[PDB]
């Protein structure tokens, strides 16, 4: 039980199109997150690229 | 108010194990026992008769603090035998002569009743 | 009372090194001169260039100077104490160090004290 | 036939063959991290003593997977370098540490002020200390070790 | 991590990592290009080599190693049983304890080469 | 003005015990508060000891600005200063 409320969600009147675009906006907003480096201490371990 | 109980001198927890063993690397073929709810009784008597043994090369113990009821015994036996071995060897020497001691003061009591 | 005890750097030396037996040692004698005339220019009491201070940190130490080239004459290290080169060395870097860690800290209170 | 000295191939060990002939030889530490890696893992040093008449020419080896092939060359062995890692002696001649410590001079090396790993705590190896700036104290230290290997030597009646 | 994971090899720490598999690896590839079969040049140039030298002794197969430049870690073994034979190419991997040929482990080059051999053999 | 250039500082070269004992001091209570570690952990877990250990291996990320009496100042890294 989410959508509780009983708004006439007619298409005629009601942009359906509009409220799911914004749905998948928050929605990947939800999925975004952060990530940082990684620091490791040993002799031989250096922070670099593949290339690098 | 801070005396601890007078049982907890012999009566052991269930947690606590009443004898835990562990080698000691710094020599060959030594281990280091530790008695728990254990004095003197029973540490003077096993020190002295695993010290007559000839495969054991030393045998001590000691009392860390007398307001605790353990002691801790270092045992160190030749190459042939292991540690374990000699102190059942004196576990069981000992029984024998207590045995032997009861029987003959028995005797001695009748005859003399 | 002055600082780091010579005799007890001396005999470490003597102890570390294995200084005993008629061996003869290679420590030049131009080696030991210019080692001691060294050493009694790295006892910082200040750091600084200014004249001031230079003339300054030699006044400072000028009573233990007196007491390291008593001790570490030519002849007393030759014959008595009978020291090689890598004793020499060691003995040199000992007085530096211990003579750092002698100093006072920045700090003290010493009113109260 | 020269004695043996087995160094641990482990990268955190202190003395390795780069720096191994500076260090036991000649009686100067420099830090193995910064030195290139050496391609031979067999060495040969000499050592002074007044105990001897004549130098000591000794054997320095790495691995030992490749070079204890006969059971013989084990009698060699005066020192073993170890890093407090158990996986050290998984080719070795005694598998547990212990009864390999009790047979043979096991040696640590440490920076001074550090703390010793608690294996090596719970094995009888020697704990040698190097400082990190003062550098005087490193014949010293190389004194120390080789007394230990002069006491083993001797105690084996080596001939030289 | 407390264990490290190099496809089916298990190991501890960083060092055991090290000196196990790196070590053993190296020395194989050394072993591999101090073979008296190995050619470090490109791979046309092997092909044109091979070619040549087939074509020069037909009387006889040859192989010859070289990289594999394309995945690293691997060997291509080139192999012309006579001149009018295609070359062909297997692959080996260089691994600690030898060289991984047709899912057969060669402790050494000259291992590795008997059971080529043996393997050409059997297949004829 | 007030700071003193790294060429001309003249102070001890070497970590007082009062600022060894402020250093430890403050990089425990910094751990305890969930600073990064810049030293790997063995199996240690006393914040002091933590300090400790990255002091002996002159990793701690702190400045000792020490007074001159004048009202002058000289900065000091804990990476620079040797300890014993």
């Amino acid at each position: 039980q989410v959508a509780g409320l009983n708004v006439n969600r007619n298409p005629k009147f009601w942009d359906i199109e509009s409220e799911n675009r914004d749905r998948q906006e928050e929605i990947d907003k939800q999925r975004e997150e952060s990530r940082e480096s990684r620091v490791i201490k040993h002799p031989f371990f250096h922070n670099m690229k593949s290339k690098e | 108010m801070n005396a601890p109980d007078r049982f907890e001198l012999f009566i052991l927890p269930d947690d606590v194990p009443k004898l835990k063993i562990t080698p000691d690397s710094r020599v060959p073929n030594c281990i280091i026992i530790k008695f728990e709810r254990e004095d003197h009784t029973l540490a003077n008597l096993l020190r002295e008769e695993l010290a007559l043994y000839p495969d054991v090369t030393f045998v001590a113990y000691k009392v860390e603090h007398p307001l605790f009821a353990n002691f801790v015994m270092r045992l160190q036996t030749e190459e042939g035998t292991r540690p374990k071995q000699a102190l059942e060897r004196a576990c069981a020497s000992i029984i024998n002569k207590l045995k032997t001691l009861d029987h003959k003061f028995n005797e001695e009591w009748n005859i003399k009743n | 009372p002055l600082p780091v005890n010579l005799r007890r750097i001396i005999q470490n030396a003597q102890q570390i090194f294995h200084l005993d037996r008629a061996k003869a040692s290679d420590l030049t004698i131009p080696e030991i001169i210019h080692g001691v005339r060294d050493l009694c220019k790295k006892l910082f009491v200040l750091r600084g260039e200014n004249e001031l201070i230079k003339e300054a940190q030699q006044n400072a130490t000028s009573l233990f100077q007196c007491l390291v080239r008593a001790r570490l004459a030519t002849r007393r290290i030759l014959e008595e104490f009978r020291l090689n080169r890598d004793a020499f060395e060691w003995v040199l870097g000992t007085i530096e160090a211990q003579f750092q860690r002698s100093l006072v800290h920045p700090g003290e209170m010493v009113g109260v004290i | 036939k020269e004695p043996i000295i087995v160094l641990s191939p482990a990268a955190s060990s202190l003395v390795r063959m780069s720096n191994v002939k500076e260090f036991l030889q000649e009686g100067k530490f420099l830090d193995p991290s910064k030195e290139p890696a050496s391609s031979s893992n067999l060495l040969a040093i000499q050592r002074k003593s007044s105990r001897f008449k004549t130098p000591i020419k000794l054997l320095v080896v790495d691995n030992v997977e490749k070079l204890f092939t006969k059971s013989e060359y084990w009698d060699r062995v005066v020192a073993i370098v170890t890093t407090g890692k158990d996986w050290q002696f998984k080719n070795y001649k005694y598998k547990d540490p212990q009864i390999l410590f009790q047979k043979f001079n096991g040696f640590y090396f440490k920076y001074k002020g550090d703390a010793v790993p608690a294996s090596v705590k719970s094995w009888n190896v020697k704990v040698l200390d190097i400082d990190r700036v003062e550098r005087f104290s490193d014949r010293q230290v190389v004194e120390q070790f080789w007394d230990t290997v002069e006491n083993t030597l001797v105690a084996k009646r080596y001939k030289s | 991590g407390r264990v490290l994971l190099v496809g089916k090899y298990r190991y501890h720490d960083l060092d055991e990592l090290l000196v196990e598999y790196v070590n053993n690896v190296a020395n194989k590839v050394e072993l591999m290009v101090s073979h008296d079969k190995f050619m470090s040049d490109s791979l046309d140039y092997v092909k044109e080599w091979l070619e040549r030298y087939s074509k020069a002794n037909g009387n006889r197969s040859h192989y010859i190693f070289t990289f594999n430049r394309k995945a690293p870690g691997w060997f291509f073994l080139l192999f012309k049983l006579n001149p009018t034979s295609e070359i062909k190419i297997w692959n080996v991997k260089a691994l600690p304890d030898g060289y991984l040929l047709a899912n057969n482990v060669y402790p050494d080059t000259n291992s590795l080469c008997n059971g080529f051999k043996t393997l050409m053999s059997s297949r004829r | 003005e007030l700071a003193i250039l790294k060429e001309e500082r003249t102070t001890t070269p070497y970590l007082t015990k009062y600022e060894r004992a402020r250093i430890l001091g403050t990089r425990a209570l910094q751990i305890s508060m969930n600073a990064p570690v810049l030293v790997d952990i063995e199996g240690e877990t006393d914040p002091l000891q933590i300090a400790m250990k990255e002091l002996s291996q002159r990793k701690i990320p702190l400045v000792i600005r020490r007074y001159l009496p004048d009202g002058s100042y000289e900065d000091w890294g804990c990476d620079e200063l040797i300890v014993d």
